Parts: C-alpha cells; sequence; structure tokens
C-alpha cells in the first residue's frame, strides 16, 4: 500500500548495481563498485540482510550509495552448462545383456531417492556414488546406462579432461563450481566419464603443469573425499582406462561400487542388432547369424553404425527397406573401415 | 562540425619531407624481393586501371619476414 | 585487457583495411623479427595477402653487398 | 508479508539516520602522521589528502596504515575501521559447526591420545602447562594411508570446545598469476593472530611443498615461493602462534617443509592402519547400524581381513545391508554377507588400490 | 521554420546538463524496471519509460538511455553474431558449387548428410535410422576442404561457423569455462548450424605430441560436443565438419572405434579437375582464347588445388608488367614454370 510508494522514492528513480564487499556489525555493510568504492549503509529494509554474505549484488540507491535491496541474478555460464535436459528417450530397457552389469548400479541410483523403505530402515547408506570402465571404446555404452538415470531426479554431465586442465588454473576452482553447484541443486547426479587429466598430455595453450593437473585432481578428490560435505550430488565415474586412475581415488569413493563393463556375447550381439533393427525395415532375407558370427567384439553402436550406413546407400538407391547383399557390402564398409584403419 | 578532416589528433604524418636517407642503390642483394616490392607497391600506386582491365585484383597486404640480417 | 582492446583495434583497422577496398586507396606495408606468435587472422587470405621472406645472403648477395660497401 | 511490512516501515528512522555517517565514503588507510593534528591519506580513490580527524575519535587510535572511515567533502578522518582485509577465499576457509564425535575413531588409542593432549590439554586446561612449564609445542603432523586421514580432523571439529579453528585445503593456496597464495598465507596468519589462540589445519600440504627444485626453468618457484614463504611465516618470532598448527597429508616427502617442521612442529605421529582386533571396533561402532544376528562373530571377520583400515570394512557392513535388501532379508547373517566381503575385498583388491604404503614407501 | 530555430534552442537545454545516455539492458526485472550496463559505467537499474514497454525490452539490447530519470529513451539495434559472423566472414568466402568442381562425388555424398535433416528427416525414421552427427575430409592440402564447408553451408543456408577462432573468440563468447557449452549455446540460437574445425590440419603439429594434445582437446572439444548431441540436448541439424591429412585420421578413428562419424575422403587434384576448375579461375582474368587448358593443366603433375590459383593470378602479373590487357598462353605457362620452381 503506502511502503510500496514510499520506499520506490527513496530507491527511485535510479540506482547503481552494487557488490558487497563485507559486513560490519552496525548494519554497516562495507560495499563496492566500480571503482573503487567502499562505504557504510546501514538499511532496515528488504532485509534479509543474514542471507545476503559478501561477493553478492545488492542495490546501490544513487544518494548515498544505499541499499534498498537485493537481487541475485544468474545465469553464470555453468549454470548453463547442467541443463536441458534432455529428460532422453533412451531407456535402459533399450539395451540389454548387461541386466545384471547394471541392475546394481540401478539400485545405487535407485536405492537411495525413489524407493528409500529398505535402504532408510536398513541403516546402510551407501551414496557414494559409482564408478565405470569398459574396453575397448565404450564408457559411452554407459551412457546408455546413465542415460536411464537421466530420465529421473536431477542431472549434470562434466566429462572430458579438456575442461579441466585448459588454460593455466586456478586448477580445480571449476570443480570447485561444480560441486559446489550441484550441492545448492541437491539432490543431483554428476557423471564424469574418460577421466584423461594424466591421460592427456599436451596443456592447452600455454599451461602447466603435470603435477598441477595431479594436484587439480587431487583436490577433486579432497572436494569429493570429502571435508566436509555431505551434499548429495552423487558422482557417476566411468572410463576406458582403470590403469591410469590412481588408488587415492577409490579409498574415500567410490569405495563400495565399480562395475566392469564386458564384451558382448552371441545372444546379446543378436539382441542389439535386433534392437537397432526394431525400427528399420529390412528386406526378408537379412540373416542376423552371419552378421554376429563374422564380426568380433562389435559394441551396440557399431552394428548400429552399419545399420546407418545400410540405410545410407538404401537412400542411395531411395529404398525405404534395407537388402541384404547391401546390408553387407554397405556392412563391409565398415567392416573394411576397421580394416583399412 | 567536425574534424576539417583531417586535422589529427596525433601520429602526423609526413616527416618524409627531411627524409629519407639514401637511395635504393646502397643494397644490391635481393634483386628479386625488390622486384615483389615493386609489383606490389608501386605498379599498383601507379595503375589502378590496368589490374581491372586485366582482371585481377592487387591487394594492398605486405608482410616481410626472415630477420637477420 | 586494454591491449585486448587495441587487438579489437586491429580487428577495427582490420574491417578498414577492407573498407578502402574498392581501388583508392592505401599501401599497408609491415616486418615482423618473429611471426610465430602472429595470429593468423591478419595473415590469413583477404586481408594481408603478401608473405614476404628476406633470405640470408648468397653469393650473389655476398658479392654486390661487399662492392656495394666497399 | 507482515515481517516485510514491519521491515519497510523503518526508513522513515532510517532516513533520518541516513544522514549523517553517510558520508563515510571511502575507507582509506594514512600514510604518514606529519604532525600532531595531520595525518596525510591515500584512499583508493587514488587521490590523497593530508588531513585530520572527526574529534570524537581519539587522536591516539590511529596507526600507520589503518583504513579509517571518511567525510567525504572535508576528507577528514570519520573514524577508525579495524578490518583491512579479506578477499572471501579466507572466510570460505573459516571453519563453523561441528560433527563426528570422538567415539567414532576406529580404535587408534595412542595417536588419538596424542594428537589429543597436543591441542586440548593446552588449549583446555592452559594453567596447567603455565605451571608446569616448559612449553606445549607448536604443531603436529598426521599421514599415512587414506584410511584414516582427514577424518579425525574431522573429530577435533566435534570435540572443539570454544574457539573456531579455520580449515584449509592444499589446492586453494597454488593459484595462477604468481604472488596470489602468498597474500593469501600472510593475511590468514594475520587473521589468525585476530583470533586469539584460533588452531590452522591443513591439508594435501604434500601438493604445495613440493621440494626442493628442478633444473629449469621451472618449475617449483611459485610453489617454492609460497611453501617457503608459509614456512617464513613461521620463522618469525612472533607468536609464535599460539594458534598451533595441524598437518595431515599422504605420503611424508617432500623434506624441505619436513626438515622445516621438526624446530617450529613436533609431534609426528603415523598410522596404524587396522589392529588385528582393532578391526573389531570398526565392526562395533559400524554394528549399531542395521541388525546384527546375535550369532555374528566379528574377530572372525576381522582376522580374514587384514590392511582394511576402516573404509574397506564399512564398505562391508555395507554391502552387508546392500546383499540383504537385494535378498529382501531385514537381517543379514555373518554368513550371508561374508560372500560379499570376501567379493569386496577379494574383487575390489584384484584391480587396484591398497598400495598406500608403496605410495609413502 | 521559424520554430524550429526555437525548438533547437530548448532542445539544447535538455541536452546541455547531461544530454542523453547510451544504455545496454543485461536483464530485465519484475517491478518493471530493467537491469542496464553502461560502457564507461557500472551496472543500474531503472524503471518506466512510459513510451517504451517492457516485452519490447529484452536482454542484451542498446538502448537510448535518459539522462534525466537515468530510463530507456528509444530501443537501438545491438550486434551479436556479426562478431561470429565478422570472424568467419575473414575466413571463408561464400563459394558457391560454381566455385568448385571435381568434388561433384564428394558433394553428392554429403548432400544426403547435411541435406537431410535440414529438409527430409521424418524420412529417417521412414527408414527407421539415426541422424549423422559429422562429417571428415581428408585428404594432401590441396584446397576445397574449406569451401566445400561454406559451400554446403551456404545452400542449405544455416548458419556458418568455424571453430576456434584463436583469441577473442574467447573474448565475445562466454568469459572462461568449457566455452564449447556458450559456443553451443549461440548454435542454439542460430540453428540450423555448422561448426567447422578451423584448421589444426597441419605438420606443425606433426610431432604427435604437442599436437596430440593440443589438437587434442580440439579433438575432445568435437568429441564432448559429440556427447553432449548424441547424449542429450536437443535436436538436430547442428553438425561438425573436419579438415585433416593422417595421423589424427588414425588417432581420431582411435578415438572413434567404429563410432561415431560419417567417412568422406578429400581427394587429391586431377588433370580434368584441372582442366575445368582451371577455367573456372581463369574467367576472371582478360585473357585469349589461344590457351590449350589440355596441356597447361598436364603441366601441373600433383601440385594442388590453389596451385590454379597462382597460375592464372601470377601470370596475370606478367600480363600486367607487360602492359597487355589482355594475356597469351605463353604467359600461363610461365606461370606454370613459376609455381613448379618451389617443387
Ligand atoms: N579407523 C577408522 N575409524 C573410523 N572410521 C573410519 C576408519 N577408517 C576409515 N573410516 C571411515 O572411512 C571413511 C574414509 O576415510 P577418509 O576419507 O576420512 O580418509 P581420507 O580422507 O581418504 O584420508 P586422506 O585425507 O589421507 O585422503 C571415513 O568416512 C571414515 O568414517
Ligand atoms: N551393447 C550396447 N547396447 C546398446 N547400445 C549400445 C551398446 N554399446 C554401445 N551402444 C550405444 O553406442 C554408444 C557407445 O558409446 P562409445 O563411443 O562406445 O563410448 P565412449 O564415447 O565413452 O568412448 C552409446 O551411446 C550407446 O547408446
Ligand atoms: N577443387 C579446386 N580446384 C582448384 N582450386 C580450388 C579448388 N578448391 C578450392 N580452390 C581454391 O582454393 C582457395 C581456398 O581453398 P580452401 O578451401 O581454403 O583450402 P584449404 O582448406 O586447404 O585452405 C579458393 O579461393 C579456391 O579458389
Amino acid at each position: 500500500e503506502e511502503e510500496r510508494s514510499k520506499v520506490d522514492d527513496l530507491r527511485g528513480t535510479p540506482m547503481s548495481v552494487g557488490t558487497l564487499e563485507e559486513i560490519i556489525d552496525d548494519n554497516h555493510a562495507i560495499v563496492s563498485t566500480s571503482v573503487g568504492s567502499e562505504h557504510y549503509v546501514s538499511i532496515l529494509s528488504f532485509v534479509d540482510k543474514d542471507l545476503l554474505e559478501p561477493g553478492c549484488s545488492v542495490l546501490l540507491n544513487h544518494k548515498v550509495h544505499a541499499v534498498i535491496g537485493v537481487l541475485m541474478d544468474d545465469t553464470d555460464p555453468l549454470v548453463t552448462v547442467m541443463k536441458v535436459e534432455k529428460a532422453p528417450q533412451e531407456t535402459y530397457a533399450d539395451i540389454g545383456g548387461l541386466d545384471n552389469q547394471i541392475q546394481e548400479i540401478k539400485e545405487s541410483v535407485e536405492l537411495p531417492l525413489t524407493h528409500p523403505e529398505y535402504y532408510e530402515e536398513m541403516g546402510i547408506k551407501p551414496p557414494k556414488g559409482v564408478i565405470l570402465y569398459g574396453p575397448p571404446g565404450t564408457g559411452k555404452t554407459l551412457l546408455a546406462k546413465a542415460v536411464a538415470n537421466q530420465t529421473s531426479a536431477t542431472f549434470l554431465r562434466v566429462v572430458g579432461s579438456e575442461l579441466i586442465q585448459k588454460y593455466l588454473g586456478d586448477g580445480p576452482k571449476l570443480v570447485r563450481e561444480l560441486f559446489r553447484v550441484a550441492e545448492e541443486h541437491a539432490p543431483s547426479i554428476v557423471f564424469i566419464d574418460e577421466i584423461d587429466a594424466i591421460g592427456t598430455k599436451r596443456y592447452d595453450s600455454n599451461s602447466g603443469g603435470e603435477r598441477e593437473i595431479q594436484r587439480t585432481m587431487l583436490e577433486l578428490l579432497n572436494q569429493l573425499d570429502g571435508f566436509d560435505s555431505r551434499g548429495d550430488v552423487k558422482v557417476i565415474m566411468a572410463t576406458n582406462r582403470i590403469e591410469t586412475l590412481d588408488p587415492a581415488l577409490i579409498r574415500p569413493g567410490r569405495i563400495d561400487r565399480k562395475i566392469e563393463f564386458p564384451l558382448p556375447d552371441e545372444k546379446t550381439k543378436k539382441r542389439i542388432f535386433q534392437i537397432h533393427t526394431s525400427r528399420m525395415t529390412l528386406a526378408d532375407d537379412v540373416t542376423l547369424d552371419d552378421l554376429i558370427m563374422a564380426k568380433d567384439d562389435l559394441s551396440g553402436a557399431d552394428i548400429k553404425a552399419i545399420c546407418t550406413e545400410a540405410g545410407l546407400m538404401a537412400l542411395r538407391e531411395r529404398r525405404m527397406k534395407v537388402t541384404n547383399e547391401d546390408f553387407k557390402k554397405s556392412k563391409e564398409n565398415v567392416l573394411y573401415k576397421k580394416q583399412e584403419g | 562540425d567536425v574534424l576539417p578532416p583531417e586535422a589529427d589528433s596525433s601520429i602526423m604524418m609526413l616527416t618524409s619531407d627531411q627524409k629519407p636517407d639514401v637511395m635504393y642503390a646502397d643494397i644490391g642483394g635481393m634483386d628479386i624481393q625488390k622486384q615483389e616490392v615493386r609489383e606490389a607497391v608501386e605498379l599498383p600506386l601507379t595503375h589502378f586501371e590496368l589490374y581491372k582491365q586485366i582482371g585481377i585484383d592487387p591487394p594492398r597486404g605486405v608482410l616481410m619476414y626472415g630477420p637477420p640480417g | 585487457g586494454a591491449d585486448r582492446e587495441v587487438q579489437r583495434i586491429l580487428l577495427e583497422l582490420l574491417n578498414q583495411m577492407d573498407g578502402f577496398d574498392q581501388n583508392v586507396n592505401v599501401k599497408v606495408i609491415m616486418a615482423t623479427n618473429r611471426a610465430d606468435t602472429l595470429d593468423p587472422a591478419l595473415l590469413r587470405p583477404g586481408r594481408l595477402d603478401r608473405k614476404i621472406e628476406f633470405p640470408l645472403p648468397d653469393r650473389r648477395q655476398k658479392r654486390l653487398i661487399f662492392s656495394t660497401i666497399t | 508479508a507482515p515481517p516485510a511490512l514491519w521491515d519497510l516501515a523503518a526508513d522513515k528512522q532510517t532516513l533520518q539516520s541516513e544522514q549523517p555517517l553517510q558520508v563515510a565514503r571511502c575507507t582509506k588507510i594514512i600514510n604518514a602522521d606529519s604532525e600532531d593534528p595531520k595525518y596525510i591519506i591515500n584512499v583508493k580513490q587514488f587521490a590523497k589528502f593530508v588531513v585530520d580527524l572527526s574529534d570524537q575519535v581519539a587522536p591516539t587510535d590511529i596507526e600507520e596504515g589503518m583504513r579509517v572511515g571518511v567525510d567525504r567533502n572535508k576528507y577528514q578522518i570519520h573514524i577508525p575501521l579495524p578490518p583491512k582485509i579479506d578477499p572471501t577465499v579466507t572466510m570460505m576457509q573459516v571453519e563453523e559447526k561441528p560433527d563426528v564425535t570422538y567415539s567414532d575413531v576406529g580404535g587408534c588409542k595412542e595417536q588419538i591420545e596424542k594428537l589429543r593432549e597436543v591441542v586440548e590439554t593446552p588449549l583446555l586446561h592452559p594453567e596447567r602447562f603455565v605451571n608446569l612449564g616448559i612449553e606445549p609445542p607448536k604443531g603436529v603432523l598426521l599421514f599415512g594411508p587414506p584410511g584414516t586421514g582427514k577424518t579425525l580432523c574431522a573429530r577435533a571439529v566435534a570435540n572443539r570446545t570454544d574457539a573456531c579453528f579455520i580449515r584449509v585445503i592444499g589446492s586453494e593456496l597454488v593459484q595462477k598469476y604468481v604472488g596470489e597464495g602468498a597474500r593469501m598465507v600472510r593475511e590468514l596468519f594475520e587473521m589468525a593472530r585476530t583470533k586469539k589462540a584460533c588452531l590452522i589445519f591443513f591439508d594435501e600440504i604434500d601438493a604445495i611443498g613440493g621440494a626442493r627444485f628442478d633444473d629449469g626453468a621451472g618449475g617449483d618457484n611459485e610453489v617454492q615461493r609460497t611453501m617457503l614463504e608459509l614456512i617464513n611465516q613461521l620463522d618469525g618470532f612472533d607468536p609464535r602462534g599460539n594458534i598451533k598448527v595441524l598437518m595431515a597429508t599422504n605420503r611424508p616427502d617432500t623434506l624441505d617443509p619436513a626438515l622445516m617442521r621438526p624446530g617450529r612442529l613436533d609431534r609426528k605421529i603415523e598410522f596404524s592402519l587396522p589392529d588385528l582386533e582393532g578391526r573389531t571396533h570398526i565392526f562395533k561402532i559400524h554394528a549399531r547400524s542395521m541388525s546384527v544376528e546375535r550369532d555374528i562373530r566379528f574377530e572372525l571377520l576381522a582376522r580374514l581381513c587384514p590392511n582394511s583400515t576402516g573404509a574397506e570394512i564399512r564398505s562391508v557392513c555395507t554391502e552387508a545391508g546392500m546383499f540383504a535388501i537385494r535378498a529382501r532379508r531385514k537381517i543379514a547373517t555373518e554368513k550371508d554377507f561374508l560372500e560379499a566381503v570376501n567379493k569386496v575385498i577379494k574383487s575390489y583388491a584384484k584391480f587396484s588400490a591398497t598400495p598406500r604404503y608403496m605410495t609413502y614407501n | 521554420l521559424n520554430a524550429k530555430v526555437r525548438l533547437l534552442r530548448e532542445e539544447l537545454q535538455l541536452l546541455q546538463e547531461q544530454g542523453s545516455y547510451v544504455g545496454e539492458v543485461v536483464r530485465a526485472m519484475d517491478k518493471k524496471k530493467v537491469l542496464v550496463k553502461v560502457h564507461p559505467e557500472g551496472k543500474f537499474v531503472v524503471d518506466v519509460d512510459k513510451n517504451i514497454d517492457i516485452n519490447d525490452v529484452t536482454p542484451n539490447c542498446r538502448v537510448a538511455l535518459r539522462n534525466d530519470s537515468y530510463t530507456l529513451h528509444k530501443i537501438l539495434p545491438n550486434k551479436v553474431d556479426p562478431l561470429v559472423s565478422l570472424m568467419m566472414v575473414e575466413k571463408v568466402p561464400d563459394s558457391t558449387y560454381e566455385m568448385i568442381g571435381g568434388l561433384d562425388k564428394q558433394i553428392k555424398e554429403i548432400k544426403e548428410v547435411i541435406e537431410l535433416p535440414v529438409k527430409h528427416p521424418e524420412l529417417f525414421e521412414a527408414l527407421g535410422i539415426a541422424q549423422p552427427k559429422g562429417v571428415l575430409l581428408y585428404g594432401p592440402p590441396g584446397t576445397g576442404k574449406t569451401l566445400l564447408a561454406r559451400a554446403v553451408a551456404h545452400h542449405t543456408d544455416c548458419t556458418f561457423i568455424r571453430v576456434s577462432g584463436s583469441e577473442l573468440v574467447q573474448k565475445f563468447i562466454g568469459e572462461g569455462a568449457r566455452m564449447v557449452r556458450e559456443l553451443f549455446v549461440m548454435a542454439r540460437e542460430h540453428a540450423p548450424s555448422i561448426i567447422f574445425m578451423d584448421e589444426i590440419d597441419s605438420i606443425g603439429s606433426s610431432r604427435l605430441e604437442g599436437g596430440s594434445g593440443g589438437d587434442s582437446e580440439v579433438q575432445r572439444t568435437m568429441l564432448e560436443l559429440l556427447n553432449q548431441l548424441d547424449g542429450f540436448e536437443a535436436t538436430k541439424n547442428i553438425k561438425v565438419i573436419m579438415a585433416t591429412n593422417r595421423i589424427d585420421i588414425l588417432d581420431s578413428a582411435l578415438l572413434r572405434p567404429g563410432r561415431i562419424d560419417r567417412k568422406i575422403e578429400f581427394p587429391p587434384p586431377n588433370e580434368e579437375a584441372r582442366l575445368d576448375i582451371l577455367k573456372i579461375h581463369s574467367r576472371k582474368m582478360n585473357l585469349t582464347r589461344g590457351i590449350n587448358l589440355r596441356k597447361i593443366a598436364e603441366l601441373m603433375p600433383g601440385a594442388s588445388g590453389a596451385e590454379v590459383k597462382g597460375v592464372c593470378t601470377e601470370a596475370g602479373m606478367y600480363a600486367l608488367r607487360e602492359r597487355r590487357v589482355h594475356v597469351t598462353q605463353e604467359d600461363f605457362e610461365m606461370a606454370v614454370a613459376k609455381v613448379m620452381q618451389k617443387d
């Protein structure tokens, strides 16, 4: 009522956007705005003065640097790197053969949160995350796992060494922003994959050094270890190579859970070929047997890629239905493709 | 109003009425790099027309390197 | 970052170096002692199109330089 | 809305108080004191002024480099303001609230006894040592395999009684644009000298204390100036520090901070690591969870798993209830979960982990 | 007319003490106030402005900033992409399919990969088949691997982007981060979009150590970009294009375990390519028809595509120094000698 027509005059019409530097118990807070402007502002209005905290945006009325209120504004790039979304279409039911492989990690992600009764009544509580690995170039094959975990709860994917040692650090502080922001959105899940921080060699741009990459991995550990953050943000880790990964990681976390990715067997290979050819119409003479027998240790996206080129040449003939002959020669483009490289 | 123009500010132009030092007869080494400088500097400077005639566009960008000497 | 604004100035006068065209006129000549760190945007075709390299003096350049200095 | 109603209705008295003391822009440190009344001053406005103070301030309260309030028009000193610091990094390190009390220790006693009496006893009962003085040591050191590092620190947090203590992680020291972590460590020492008997803890010191050097070009030079600078702050005679310190890491190397500690610091203690019967204590604190069939024999399980610290066997007590849930059984017999025990220590010891001795040996 | 000279007096008086500012809206607020950032100054927040409307004011827009109330007088056009398409507009010309020759097999084999998800895509699911994530071009340079990028994106009309990019795309786009999510934010704003890898194809960079990670984080750029596209985000049409030679063909396909990319070769020059594309470059210079293009293209065994440019232009050089307005065969053959001197 009258207060809205009052405080606006004092804070109106213009007011500077300021930054809270530090707080003095007088209700006077040392503030900062461009450039080098410190001051004492004692106001009882809009505050919330407890939750302000230094390093945040406080309004500044031109007469004189007075704070009528506070506006928390983000945005921020790292909040944009979290979502959206996908709520992806890929269930863990769209992949096969890993039912025993998955069923545990599926529990450990849905054992808390959804269906807590057994978990909380049991007084056990292992919500420290998981760890994955698998050859030869899989792991996003386990993003066919995490792609089902993307269908529930809250999630952010941060993967690859590039986002760590890119420029001169500042070390983990990007990892710090990830951990703390995933704690702000808690509950959540952070999926790490293919940790090459030791596996990569060249420093991007001008950067150093190997040990500072090792110490930023170290602080990744301590912030995951950790002293002292109960926030979850669960952590899912994966890679191709478990060799270069240091054991300093495993005892803090993930100590309880890590899965091995096997290569598919005959019925799993056949199963996956059925999964990818479920959509595609194929000629009556298409046979999966000679396929899964002739090929050796291929995962899903390999035979999925031979489906993709089979449909490619099927479009070169403008046929909605792929022929087995063009499936064997179009296949031979990937067969020879791995035999050429 | 605006600058006349051009009344600057700074630099300025010229200083070349009291300069340069000595003529190109000094150095006789290049004879080729000086010909690329020739065709890339004072052949376009005298003729903007012959380029449009022959239909080749002369660039203004020139970059030299190799030192020392 | 003020100097980042002066390489933004290099891009400014770069756009202006596209503005001299067509025809009349300017001649932008340039040299450097190390051309490694030069960002290619300049040298890349369309703006600075001429790469000149001073060679180390050879037998021709030797005798000619000896005669002209002597 | 009612609290915001009364919140916005205090601006009528606030605007009357807004007229006076508002001129406090900006904070400013002096440089020299010319005479008795006059002080030359520098302000981050970057203009510099020689002026007196607001006469309600006693002229003997000002020191060189003292941030002081101002009346901007007269430029006179308004009020001396204590804080000259700090960038949010140190208050980010400033720690509060306890957790993980004493009994959470896994049976380590001599360790916990020494690292306890070295902090509590001098801090809890200072008069005792002053009587027997002598002196209690400056600081301590912890290290060994990960299990269990940094957790006994959490215990120091719990049993911590009055004066707060500041946790310091290892990586926040090292930053690019060299000379930042130096100002950092220095100003946090000045803070601790303001905080009267407050304590500091350092984890991951092995990242910042890498010794000694390489050929060149460095290399350690930023690392060196930060750590050697830390020891430099440690080697000044004052206090130093009445604030103790605490050091926990993995590997005891490197030697330069380890040859700089024994003079100032002391009380280096090593882990230990599970005892034979020591593991049954972790099985006891972790046995309070879930439900124990009265037949369950701990010592069997404890002697069957050497070198597990307390974390691996905590994951044992974990996989117990895990496979107990997968079997829908509310209680887990010792024979029920011991399959997941030899499976977790066997299968999880197959690929990697437990070369932590080897990491520091 | 007598009233206009008086109007200048009063208007002068309102613009005399403060004139009027130029503002930039960073964000709009719920109380009808609008967060405004001035270049020389700090950020403000200011209100209606009854002539201006909140729905007419979106963040990141140049707005004439009233001097008195510190409000917004007008809405003015800003420029966001022109630095994107500027840094890219200096890199590469438009180069339609008339500027290219000999690639008919390869533009025909890329037209499905690029042109299917732009116009047809419902026939992806009519065939039940996945969409191509990107494409690569491997071959001895050579030219045309860069032209074909903005040729396919030029005729597809989807906005064309080349990857880093220095230095100053880290300026305009974002502040500091993985930064491919901010570049990917631009690619989300403007869709469909083409991302080209510019260039990091070099013998520089042939050591298999510096170029290993120095490139392999642009290879990792496109990699985690393929994690973005593949695993999540939305929707299609944002695609990546490669230019490499060897090694990182074997190192990328070592990081591409049959998954995922579309393989398209980039050919070495052919003699008949040199014929017709030699005519393509020779159309722009006053000349005589007395030249035999068969023997003048057969005088270039191996060489490259830009070899045609150097032959035709650097022949035009002896034509301009010769003072001839139109050239002859002998001069184009003299330029064949010129470009074969370095060989
Ligand atoms: N002896 C023990 N007593 C009680 N709890 C233990 C013991 N050993 C391990 N734990 C439990 O195992 C977990 C992992 O240990 P912790 O992570 O604290 O060591 P750490 O932080 O890895 O050591 P470092 O800091 O050297 O890496 C802790 O949460 C702790 O509760
Ligand atoms: N066995 C499988 N069953 C079903 N889908 C699979 C299988 N293997 C791989 N895929 C699909 O192929 C992709 C494989 O990713 P991949 O490139 O192998 O891992 P990374 O990218 O981590 O090296 C996954 O996104 C998944 O959707
Ligand atoms: N097939 C071709 N034959 C002859 N010249 C070509 C061909 N393709 C491109 N060029 C010439 O090369 C120039 C630039 O080539 P570009 O695509 O940038 O190659 P690169 O990627 O090797 O730099 C163009 O101006 C064009 O005239």
